[PDB]
């Protein structure tokens, strides 16, 4: 059911973070297309270009680390271990989440929480 | 190569169509004629394949969808009016009352 | 817009097209690496389940 | 072309093609029974594996030039 | 009494079959002898290569 | 070639309709993008549809479209924003549907290539088809009111729950 790849720990890591901020690039446009512009900014147009720029830029960063730390720790779990299962992987979504996502929201609790719901969501598959 | 150009028109119609939905969020006018711009091509495309096929259903299919199209615009309009007349503008600001 | 300027849009999509010409050559001149790939991908495929059955 | 009306009024280009792969269809009890009669409609409509045939035809031309 | 190796070797080979045609496809095409220098040993290789990296993580749960 | 021109004439005056500051405008780009399509259809052999394009898009849809864009006089402040910050998007989602669109026939109907041979030789020509040709205008109306009347007849209730509605939407009577 899986036997169609090559594999590659240091490939597999930067194919994730390229992922992540391609997906984080197109959030941020999504994101920057659906908010208003600011009323002081309403009659001129290059501020809201930069405004969506910065947002993808943003966007495309933060989705790049999760995205290679997530797979990153996933691999530095499942070598020194070498045990394939749910486990390995567990650890590296609430790494992922926890670091990132609390560097993000710049609070403990957040980073707890968003460790914990990746957790999960890696933990299912 | 005949084929591809002409359904490459119609596809670049659709795609305008598409493009001016997306770019006149403060127009609702221009939407609805956008919307009119993406029923054009669409009736290119089944003229198009009537041809290429050498089949009729094309052309039934494509004086119909005239029809729907000319009593759609009709509609569109009156509602477009009453709803200007009702607030003496058409500015988006005053059509986002019903939300949550 | 100036009516030069319709003119000069028009000038440019007129080179957009015939560009687009040239893309539909080179997508009709690769049909048969399309096809050679299919090829293998598909008896992969094959040899895969009758080995993956041999079992 | 499977209504058989022609856009010039006779009968369409590929109604036959249509017509051997429907009947084929209506008795074999296994679509892969019919599936000869099915590229030859499909082949009609497209020209594909002609016109795939032709290219061949044309880039061995100027491979040799 | 039977090779946990071998029998490995043989179960693996579904993970292995882009090497396995690429090897079998150089065997044919080297049929012909042209003085006796045409090989197939890099595809060889990536054949033997793939089918090891899968037999190793298994193979020693089967021994003692 | 002509293709091209006629493709290159739609482009820029779709882009005018979806893109001019003044919704009149707007209207009337939408006539020009009509004309090009009947263009099409002239080349396509199926004039009666040119003719029909002509009559009803712009005959009759785009009059409507006229009277009411002009009466509301609508300012621009009403209706103008910036679009530069809408590239990005406008990209993504134009690039997605180029690639995956433009070539969705492509695998199903492979051009063939120009040679440099004469190929017009080889178109066989059928007589028998030509001794009594039918126009497009009889080949339609041999269809339209017997095997498919059906249709035409839900076409009717369509338009008459147009002029209803219309009438009950808008009118104040004097």
């Amino acid at each position: 059911r899986y036997l169609e790849e090559e594999d590659g720990p240091l490939m597999k890591t930067i194919k994730g973070s390229i992922t992540g901020f391609g997906a984080g690039t197109i959030y941020g446009t999504i994101l920057a297309t659906w908010k208003d512009v600011p009323r002081v900014e309403r009659n001129v147009a290059l501020p809201g270009l930069i405004r969506t720029l910065k947002m993808m830029g943003t966007h495309g960063l933060t989705f790049a680390a999760i995205g290679g730390v997530y797979i990153g720790v996933e691999q530095l779990v499942q070598n020194f271990r070498s045990k394939r299962d749910f486990y390995n992987g567990a650890i590296g979504g609430f790494v992922a989440g926890a670091s990132v996502l609390g560097y993000r929201a710049r609070s403990i609790p957040t980073a707890i929480a968003a460790g914990a719901t990746l957790a999960v969501t890696s933990a299912l598959i | 190569m005949d084929l591809i150009k002409y359904f490459t028109f119609s596809m670049i119609i659709f795609i305008l169509g598409i493009w001016g939905i997306l770019l006149n969020r403060r127009n609702i006018l221009i939407m609805l004629m956008s919307i009119e711009l993406m029923l054009l091509a669409v009736n290119l495309n089944f003229l198009v394949f009537s041809v290429s096929l050498d089949d009729m259903m094309g052309q039934v299919f494509a004086l119909l969808v005239l029809t729907v199209a000319a009593a759609e615009s009709a509609i569109g309009l009156a509602i477009f009016v009453i709803t200007f007349r009702v607030r003496g503008t058409i500015a988006v600001e005053f059509i986002n009352s019903i939300q949550g | 817009v100036k009516v030069l300027t319709y003119f000069g849009m028009t000038l440019a999509a007129f080179a957009f097209w015939q560009s687009m010409d040239k893309v539909h050559v080179w997508i009709a001149l690769h049909q048969d690496e399309k096809q050679e790939r299919m090829e293998k991908e598909a008896e992969v495929r094959r040899v895969r389940a009758e080995l993956l059955r041999k079992a | 072309m499977a209504s058989g009306w022609g856009i010039t009024g006779n009968k369409g280009r590929c109604y036959d093609f249509w017509m051997d792969f429907s009947e084929c269809m209506s008795h074999c009890r296994e679509p892969k029974d019919c599936t000869l009669l099915r590229e030859d409609y499909l082949e009609c409509l497209h020209h594909s594996k002609e016109f795939q045939r032709r290219n061949r035809i044309y880039k061995e031309e100027q491979r040799k030039l | 009494v039977v090779d946990p190796k071998k029998y490995l070797e043989e179960s693996c080979k579904p993970k292995c079959v882009k090497p396995l045609l690429e090897y079998q496809a150089c065997v044919k095409r080297i049929q012909g002898d042209d003085s006796g220098h045409k090989h197939c040993t890099g595809q060889y290789f990536d054949y033997w290569q793939c089918i090891d990296k899968c037999v190793a993580p298994k193979l020693f749960a089967k021994l003692k | 070639m002509i293709l091209s021109v006629l493709s290159s004439l739609a482009l820029v005056s779709g882009l005018m309709v979806v893109r001019a500051k003044n919704p009149v405008h707007s209207v009337l780009f939408f006539i020009l993008v009509f004309c090009d399509t009947s263009g099409l259809l002239l080349l396509l052999g199926l004039d009666f549809f040119a003719m029909i394009f002509l009559v009803v898009y712009i005959g009759a849809i785009a009059v409507l479209f006229l009277f009411v864009v002009m009466m509301f006089h609508i300012q621009i402040a009403e209706i103008h924003e910036e679009v530069l910050r809408y590239l990005p998007v406008s990209g993504i989602i134009g690039l997605i549907f180029w690639w995956e669109m433009f070539f969705i026939l492509d695998n199903e109907s492979i051009p063939l290539l120009p040679t440099q041979r004469n190929t017009t030789s080889l178109r066989y020509t059928v007589y028998a088809g030509k001794v009594r040709s039918w126009t497009n205008l009889e080949t339609l109306g041999n269809l339209l009111y017997t095997y498919y009347f059906v249709w035409f007849l839900v076409s009717s209730l369509i338009l008459l729950v147009a002029m209803i509605g219309a009438i009950v939407l808008t009118m104040h009577r004097t």
